[PDB]
RNA sequence: UCAGGAUAGCUGGAGCUCGCGUGCGAGUUCUAUCGGGUAAAGCCAAUGAUUAGAGGCCUCGGGGCCUCGACCUAUUCUCAAACUUUAAAUAGGUAGGACGGCGCGGCUGCUUUGUUGAGCCGCGCCACGGAAUCAAGAGCUCCAAGUGGGCCA
RNA sequence: CAAAGGGUGUUGGUCGAUUAAGACAGCAGC
RNA sequence: AGCUCAACGAGAACAGAAAUCUCGUGUGGAACAGAAGGGUAAAAGCUCGUUUGAUUCUGAUUUCCAGUACGAAUACGAACC
RNA sequence: GGAUGCGAUCAUACCAGCACUAACGCACCGGAUCCCAUCAGAACUCCGAAGUUAAGCGUGCUUGGGCGAGAGUAGUACUAGGAUGGGUGACCCCCUGGGAAGUCCUCGUGUUGCAUCCCU
């Protein structure tokens, strides 16, 4: 039979529209109020996030304070900017996430006229590490907004965050999200994580499909054997990657909205086809 | 039982009476770690 | 209108099975479809309680499983076949979905086949970051689930 | 049994209707709000004729049933059972209360009543202008029903729509009019283009 | 209320008079007691007397 | 206590504003407070913690401590022939700044250089504001005079959209 | 505990600290700004109550293809101390300088990636009194009486 | 203290009808 | 941490008004121990993980109010989680 | 002129239908060795770059609903103060002041911060 009409009038009368950063499904209010609420007694004291996000061809990382007209950007870190310094392909991979990440930490660091204090890790081997404070200065420390993607163990979050760790920044963290960290042991082995920072997992990949099955190879890295990377090519090519890091860190095509005069005029001559029929 | 009459009378007499407000204000209920280290601040003070 | 991401596709197959109570007929009936599925099934519990069906909130009265992919497509074909590539034309949904049930598949149950019909491109409902919904144009109609049918696998309509 | 009418007379408390407070509540000794032709056409009464209070008091629905049955079996004899359309304007929602010493004094439902005020339309008749008169009278003895003071006032609105008799045929020659049954719908210039018929889509609104 | 702004207006016994100067803040207090004065514009020869 | 709870007749001054429920616009948790400023008082519904008697909700008070979470507020309470200063914490919720004080600061300035300006001329003057004084004369050019004259009497215009 | 008492308020006495119009006080207004859910209003907005027809009449029941009622759409009469989108008048809060402002320095164990903040301190400079009206003045303390049946508009 | 409701008591007012082409009353044969 | 409820629409052997399963709409019309009111939707609701801040030490403030106590609540400080 | 990341304001931003988009993007999308994840690689997670602008995102349109603003409703309803005012009463006029809200009508359909990139 006929059903009542669901979105009446008083349906959309009473209808209370959520936020538009919440509506597109991109910004999650409880994480973000929790994040930027400083303390009253620390005045205009700013809050620093640190914030990664991952596309589907690229990694974006920024440090972030917030204001009442907004967002300020301090610093940012694009993956796609990479092959600047070498890294041509796996861009949005692990290893790309950590040079991603420590790419940031060293460009924050120069910009604040404190990256000669902090050189960060100088032996990457897969543990966990944490920059000691210098003598006259702490490090400069930022938190984590992971936003809306999953927290789980060995995620590529986490890897720019081993990253940014790595450059020297001061990040509240722990080792139980690391790739590599196993839930039963509740230990984080270094070799693993180690085998990421540098795409052994990668590399691993790549070489199983060589021996198995070559047709999916040549496909599946088709970019990588374009420009002449072997798995085994891999860990150099990163450990390149770091090192340059550190040494260096209109016409409208869409329509217009109508004038009143041209809208009116086009209603009328509807209205006057609308009556001329039958 | 009950009834206000008279009491704003009453009140008017010899009110209202405004608390006497001093340049300085007792610091009992604000926060100890700023009053501590104020107090501090004035001991090294020159 | 051509495009290759308007291809409708099986997005998944869902075998329900209803025994209306538990114990012994309910752990050979789950046994059923895992060996038909090759994946372990869900028991589904009673929402609430009913004496005419003798059913008790909170007890598990009905077992189901999922199967996508090729598996999908080789144990619907087996249904279609013991139906006789015959379907009543209402047994299609407004939204692009149908099923059917047989009553011969321990011993014997019978087994609820609804199948799941969606184009490229339904991940944008189901992704957790910037959901949204499917076009209109692009959602998978009841027009376009039967000719699906009647290509796929030839079949006929009956409209009775 | 029942208390004369002067008991409850003015308006003295806040409204109490019934609802889930106020339980055992009587049903009003009026039910039916609509007599004679209520099926006719909004184009076939034209004249409208209504009995308005002057006074701001309580109506009992006892009186207000009497005054439709007088009313009607006036209007029935003098002008027939289908001549006429006598609509109550008045419904009695509040509840009155009575304490059958002074300790716990709060009575109980006893009836319903209709609290008019200043100028409101108590009833209402619409017939053909060769009826005005038989219509005129049928509401001067309903008056004789109620307990205040009130006056019979001839409208100048088409029936009982909204629209004034002039505006109606001003609008009705227009084709402006859409009759949906006694009431009246007046045609704008606002909703879907393709929802209006070919006869019936303007550019400006009735003005 | 009014005794409070017939004090301001230092008129605490009946037929006493006053001068005031008219702005919003003194015609605002005036309308407020009203039935308890009356008022006008005076002239040179009233003021002299 | 005593025949009253803590939210006793709160049901309207308590619950939020229509269709303005759910979550709390970010700019509420963004401001800053500091000693000596002044603060409205407004009780947010959804915010349970650190609310403030349904007295002091509409009141304006004056800033006296800070916390992490709160800001301590002074109040004045009329309580028989005396008045309270009344110190009370709520959380950063509850409170708006507010623009009680907003002209003064501006208008010190400007009182400043006025009277630095007539200085240096050697003309005493005075910066006070005065209310609204009486209009001066003036001419009002003739146009065409509108008459305006008593309505006779309707019955039938005695009711919104006439009988 | 209910014909009582104590307690606070109202009252007297005793003063004391100052002040003389430059008052920092006011049962008043002005200016700026903040809170409200009563009156009215609303149902053609949620919730609840409630009258009538009109169209569609797909689908459900009712009876005898017909047919009444359920249903759907657009309208319509009349309502609410314990309903409400909206929303007064009156009344309520705060502010209108010398306890102001600026400049240069200093202190800290608190705070910051950061002499970054926060508060405080010292020195120098500026500050025609920073709306109206009134101000038989303002503040502070002590001891204590009576009263704690009210009534009228 | 006084009500609903009434008066061809009397005084004002409002709307309509009739009338020197002859109304109204009476008288006369419409 | 993930999830979204009541209800309705359209579909599926036994299966129907009402068992389970699928899609769609769904501002909360559900739920949140109890009275009512208020409040809450990537939650304060539902399902899981880990847990004992239902801990130790004072003082301050609010409500009641004589600006006493008790009960209850709130904001900090210093510890341990 | 726009997109993207983070945002501010939280409908002029929402809902429905229809139409349209250069480049870089953003997407859909391929796969399931490894981390991770479920009945289910759908989702989540990891790796990838063959295909497509079909959807999403973006823009425009509708005598669209809603929302926002104005006009009007109306000096109406109500209301502070006043009268040895009217009236049997109910209630109401006048005096000194303040002053709303549906229907109807017209118009509008976001604005904007930081950073990166395309148009170049
Ligand atoms: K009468
Ligand atoms: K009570
Ligand atoms: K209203
Ligand atoms: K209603
Ligand atoms: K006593
Ligand atoms: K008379
Ligand atoms: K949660
Ligand atoms: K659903
Ligand atoms: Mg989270
Ligand atoms: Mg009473
Ligand atoms: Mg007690
Ligand atoms: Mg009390
Ligand atoms: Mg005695
Ligand atoms: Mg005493
Ligand atoms: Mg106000
Ligand atoms: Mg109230
Ligand atoms: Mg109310
Ligand atoms: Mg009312
Ligand atoms: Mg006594
Ligand atoms: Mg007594
Ligand atoms: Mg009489
Ligand atoms: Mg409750
Ligand atoms: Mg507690
Ligand atoms: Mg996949
Ligand atoms: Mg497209
Ligand atoms: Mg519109």
């Amino acid at each position: 039979a006929f059903i009542k009409v669901q979105k009446t009038r008083a349906y959309f009368k009473r209808f209370q529209v959520k936020f538009k950063r919440r509506r597109e499904g991109k910004t999650d209010y409880r994480a973000r109020n929790r994040l930027i609420n400083q303390d009253k007694n620390k005045y205009n004291t700013p809050k620093y996030r640190f914030v990664v996000r991952f596309t589907n061809k690229d990694i974006i990382a920024q440090i972030v304070s917030a204001s009442i007209a907004g967002d300020m950007i301090l610093a940012s870190a694009y993956a796609n900017e990479l092959p600047h310094y070498g890294l041509e392909v796996g861009l949005t991979n692990y290893a790309a996430a950590y040079c991603t990440g420590l790419l940031l930490a060293r460009r924050v660091l120069k910009k604040l006229e404190m990256d000669e204090e902090y050189e960060g890790n100088l032996e990457v081997n897969g543990e966990d590490y944490s920059v000691e404070p210098a003598e006259s200065r702490r490090p400069f420390r930022a938190l984590l907004d992971v936003g809306l993607l999953r927290t789980t163990t060995g995620n590529r979050v986490f890897g720019a965050l081993k990253g940014a760790l790595d450059g020297g920044l001061d990040i509240p963290h722990s080792e139980k999200r690391f790739a590599g960290f196993s839930k039963d042991s509740k230990q984080l082995d270094a070799d693993v994580h180690r085998k990421y920072i540098y795409g052994g997992h990668v590399a691993t990949y790549m070489q199983t499909l060589i021996e198995d099955e070559p047709e999916k190879y040549q496909t599946h890295f088709s970019q990588y054997i374009k420009k002449g990377f072997e798995a085994d090519g891999l860990e150099e090519m990163y450990k390149k990657v770091h090192a340059a890091i550190r040494a260096d860190p209109h016409k409208r095509y869409n329509l217009k909205k109508l004038t009143y005069e041209e809208r009116k005029a086009k209603l009328i001559e509807r209205l006057n086809a609308l009556n001329s029929a039958a | 039982n009950h009834t206000a009459h008279n009491q704003s009378y009453k009140a008017h007499r010899n009110g209202i009476k405004k608390p006497k407000s001093h340049r300085h204000s007792s610091t009992k209920g604000m926060d100890p770690k700023f009053l501590r280290n104020q107090r501090y601040a004035r001991k090294h003070n020159k | 209108l051509s495009n290759p991401m308007r291809d409708i596709k099986v997005q998944k197959l869902v075998l329900n099975i209803s025994v209306g109570e538990s114990g012994d007929r309910l752990t050979r009936a789950a046994k059923v479809l895992e060996q038909l599925s090759g994946q372990s099934p869900v028991f589904s519990k009673a929402r609430y309680t009913v004496r005419s069906f003798g059913i008790r909130r909170n007890e598990k009265i009905a077992c189901y499983v999922t199967v996508r992919g090729e598996k999908a497509m080789q144990l619907l074909e087996s249904g279609l076949k013991v139906k006789e590539y015959e379907l009543l034309r209402r047994n299609f949904s407004e939204t692009g979905c149908f099923g059917f049930g047989i009553q011969e598949h321990t011993g014997i149950y019978g087994m609820d086949f609804y199948v799941v019909l969606e184009r490229p491109g339904y991940r944008v409902a189901r992704r957790r970051r910037c959901k949204s919904r499917v076009g209109i144009q692009h959602r998978v109609t009841k027009e376009d689930s039967m000719k699906w049918f009647q290509v796929k696998y030839e079949g006929v309509i009956l409209n009775k | 049994g029942r208390r004369p009418a002067r008991c409850y007379r003015q308006i003295k408390n806040k409204p109490y209707p019934k609802s889930r407070f106020c339980r055992g509540v009587p049903d009003p000794k009026i039910r039916i709000y609509d007599v004679g032709m209520k099926k006719k056409g909004v184009d076939e009464f034209p004249f409208c004729v209504h009995l308005v209070s002057w006074e701001k008091e309580n109506v009992s629905s006892e009186a207000l049933e009497a005054a439709r049955i007088a009313c009607n079996k006036y209007m029935t004899k003098s002008a027939g059972k289908d001549a006429f359309h006598l609509r109550v304007r008045v419904h009695p929602f509040h509840v009155l209360r009575i304490n059958k010493g002074m300790r716990g004094a709060f009575g109980k439902p006893q009836g319903v009543c209709a609290r008019v005020a200043i100028g409101q339309v108590l009833l209402s008749v619409r017939c053909k202008d060769g009826n005005a008169n038989h219509a005129q009278e049928a509401l001067r003895r309903a008056k004789f029903k109620f307990p205040g003071r009130q006056k019979i006032i001839v409208s100048r609105k088409w029936g009982f729509t909204k629209f004034s008799r002039t505006d109606y045929l001003k609008y009705k020659s227009e084709n402006r009019i859409v009759p949906d049954g006694v009431n009246a719908k007046l045609l704008g210039c606002h909703g879907r283009l393709a929802a209006r018929q070919p006869g019936r889509a303007f550019l400006e609104a009735a003005n | 209320q009014t005794k409070k702004i017939l004090q301001l207006l230092r008129l605490r016994q009946i037929f006493n008079g006053v001068f005031l100067k008219v702005n919003k803040a003194t015609v605002n207090m005036l309308h407020r007691v009203e039935p308890y004065v009356t008022y006008g514009y005076p002239n040179l020869k009233s003021i002299k007397e | 206590p005593a025949g009253h709870g803590l939210r006793s007749r709160t049901r309207d001054s308590f619950s939020r504003a229509f269709r303005k429920k759910g979550t709390i616009a970010l700019s509420t948790y963004l401001r800053i407070f500091k000693i000596g400023d002044y603060v409205d008082i407004k009780v947010n519904g959804a915010i349970h913690k650190g609310m403030p008697h349904k007295f002091y909700h509409g009141r304006t008070g004056r800033v006296w401590n800070v916390t992490k979470r709160a800001v301590g507020v002074e109040v004045n309470k009329q309580v028989r022939n005396k008045i309270l200063r009344k110190r009370i914490h709520v959380r950063i919720e509850h409170v708006q700044q507010s623009r009680c004080t907003e002209e003064v600061r501006e208008r010190i300035k400007k009182n400043d250089q006025l009277k630095a300006d007539a200085k240096a001329r050697g003309e005493v003057i005075s910066t006070k504001r005065q209310p609204l004084g009486p209009k001066p004369g003036f001419m009002v050019e003739g146009a065409t005079l509108e008459t305006v004259t008593p309505i006779p009497y309707d019955v039938v215009n005695d009711l919104k959209g006439g009988y």
